[PDB]
């Protein structure tokens, strides 16, 4: 799980932020921290130094009100993947715009601004008589021929066969 | 070329390409027999054919017929050469160890795919909702599960099963039409009880209330135009049919109802996560598609749980496809290439690789 951002995630104490761009996890320029597109989903990692020398992790995925389903779903999966690269030690948090945790809001000293837009998605009669009805149903018999375009199933084993060695 | 996503349910195959926002193909998972036919064809021919469902209650049972289905999916429906596509598959919760291995083995051995992965359905649905934590109610054609998930992972000990599903709702719809004097038991008509189900049925906030509203008023009635032009009337049956989900006893079940099984699933989990589940209850699979079910389940859970509990049912309109969509996203991620079981790892480790790479 070799992603160049995963190598960086959670090394030093501090605040890392990525945006979901087209099924990818992309670093957000550090100048732009705190300004979220509300058409987008973000992944945020707070690394705090414990007094025991260990690193404390808090993994926030932030769903803009207009983010497309691929980006919010990607956000959450990346959150799980990142926790899992960090030995399951992160606490995972779902942050929806307008509903953020005080904790998450605490990371932005000047304070987080929203703003519109973002990156495009990675997706591309009378009495009922049955004999009248039932007649229709059995009235299509010689009508439907088979499909003629197909590759019938032989049972062909195309792959190499793993020997129980 | 591109990754494939196959979500095999009991009544419908949902097949397509990773990265699309929907499956390119959806057809009945069935094999008919008088040679054989599959999927659409057989569905249309069944009056002449013996039908078989190779997956029963979300578990694969007949493996020869499941191969035939997978074959048809690749060549006839998706029209692809499977050796060229990594293929993601999906599985029921608690899928036996043995079915998992067989799935794996068939894919690499019968179909020769270069890579493959298998993923827990309820979990893909939770992801498609953009959550790592929540409790999923997955109710398909042939079976209904509650699956509590925490930080990305299902908790098996708390998974709750119900063998009552959309197929049974059809059957129960069948009979209340006959009792009201419309009799379709015949497989040609079978679709019609199914199609009536999908369209006029809905779930009532208060069951008995809607029943008195029913026989005192006629205002809840609706009618349906059949293919022969005929026109029939439908009563409380609209909302009697889905009511069996909360009141299994209508079909005789002593089993508890979906509100109860949700609740029993939540309470089997650890105390410190019960809040996150109560607040995230995600509905997925066609049998959850009924109007008024979300408002219902809410009120039943708003009842059965502590007065402080913040409660939400998430019922996204596309949820018929949620499982398939979670798959498409998963399979699209840049971080996903190493997650696959490659042909090389299969042929070193054999099929037992599925337990260590997929869980
Ligand atoms: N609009 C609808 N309203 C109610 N039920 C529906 C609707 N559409 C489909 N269903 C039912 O949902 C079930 C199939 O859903 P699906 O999740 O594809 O099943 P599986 O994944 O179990 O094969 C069927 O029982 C079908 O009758
Ligand atoms: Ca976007
Ligand atoms: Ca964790
Ligand atoms: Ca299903």
């Amino acid at each position: 799980v070799e992603h160049p951002e995963f190598l960086k995630a959670g090394k030093e104490p501090g605040l890392q932020i990525w945006r979901v761009e087209k099924f990818d996890l992309v670093p957000v320029p550090t100048n732009l921290y705190g300004d979220f597109f509300t058409g987008d989903a973000y992944v945020i990692l707070k690394t705090v130094q414990l007094r025991n020398g260990n690193l404390q992790y808090d993994l926030h995925y932030w769903l803009g009100n207009e983010c497309s389903q691929d980006e919010s779903g990607a956000a959450a999966i990346f959150t799980v993947q990142l926790d899992d690269y960090l030995n399951g030690r992160a606490v995972q948090h779902r942050e929806v715009q307008g509903f953020e945790s005080a904790t998450f809001l605490g990371y932005f000293k000047s304070g987080l601004k929203y703003k519109k837009g973002g990156v495009a998605s990675g997706f591309g009669t009378g009495p009922f008589k049955r004999e009248e009805l039932l007649d229709h149903l059995e009235k299509q018999a010689k009508e439907f021929k088979d499909r003629e375009d197909l590759v019938p199933y032989t049972g062909e084993k195309r792959g190499k066969v793993w020997v129980p060695k | 070329t591109t990754a494939l996503v196959c979500d095999n349910g009991s009544g419908l195959v949902k097949a397509g390409f990773a990265g699309d926002d929907a499956p390119r193909a959806v057809f009945p998972s069935i094999v008919g027999r008088p040679d054989s036919y599959v999927g659409d064809e057989a569905q249309s021919k069944r009056g002449i054919l013996t039908l078989k469902y190779p997956i029963e209650h979300g578990i694969i049972t007949n493996w020869d017929d499941m191969e035939k289905i997978w074959h048809h999916t690749f060549y006839n429906e998706l029209r692809v050469a499977p050796e060229e596509h990594p293929t993601l598959l999906t599985e029921a919760p608690l899928n036996p160890k043995a079915n998992r291995e067989k799935m794996t083995q068939i894919m690499f051995e019968t179909f020769n795919v270069p890579a493959m992965y298998v993923a827990i359905q309820a979990v893909l649905s939770l992801y498609a909702s953009g959550r790592t934590t929540g409790i999923v109610l997955d109710s398909g054609d042939g079976v209904t599960h509650n699956v509590p998930i925490y930080e990305g992972y299902a908790l098996p000990h708390a998974i709750m099963r119900l063998d009552l599903a959309g197929r049974d709702l059809t059957d129960y719809l069948m009979k209340i039409l006959t009792e009201r004097g419309y009799s379709f038991v015949t497989t040609a008509e079978r679709e019609i009880v199914r199609d009536i189900k999908e369209k006029l049925c809905y779930v009532a906030l208060d069951f008995e209330n809607e029943m008195a509203t029913a026989a005192s008023s006629s205002s809840l009635e609706k009618s349906y135009e059949l293919p022969d032009g005929q026109v029939i009337t439908i009563g409380n049956e609209r909302f009697r049919c889905p009511e069996t989900l909360f009141q299994p006893s209508f079909i005789g079940m002593e089993s508890a109802g979906i509100h109860e099984t949700t609740y029993n699933s939540i309470m089997k989990c650890d105390i410190d996560i019960r809040k996150d589940l109560y607040a995230n209850n995600v509905m997925s699979g066609g049998t959850t598609m009924y109007p008024g079910i979300a408002d219902r389940m809410q009120k039943e859970i708003t009842a059965l749980a502590p007065s402080t509990m913040k409660i939400k049912i998430i019922a996204p309109p596309e949820r018929k496809y949620s499982v398939w969509i979670g798959g498409s996203i998963l399979a699209s991620l840049s971080t996903f290439q190493q997650m696959w079981i490659t042909k090389q790892e299969y042929d070193e480790a054999g099929p037992s690789i599925v337990h260590r790479k997929c869980f």
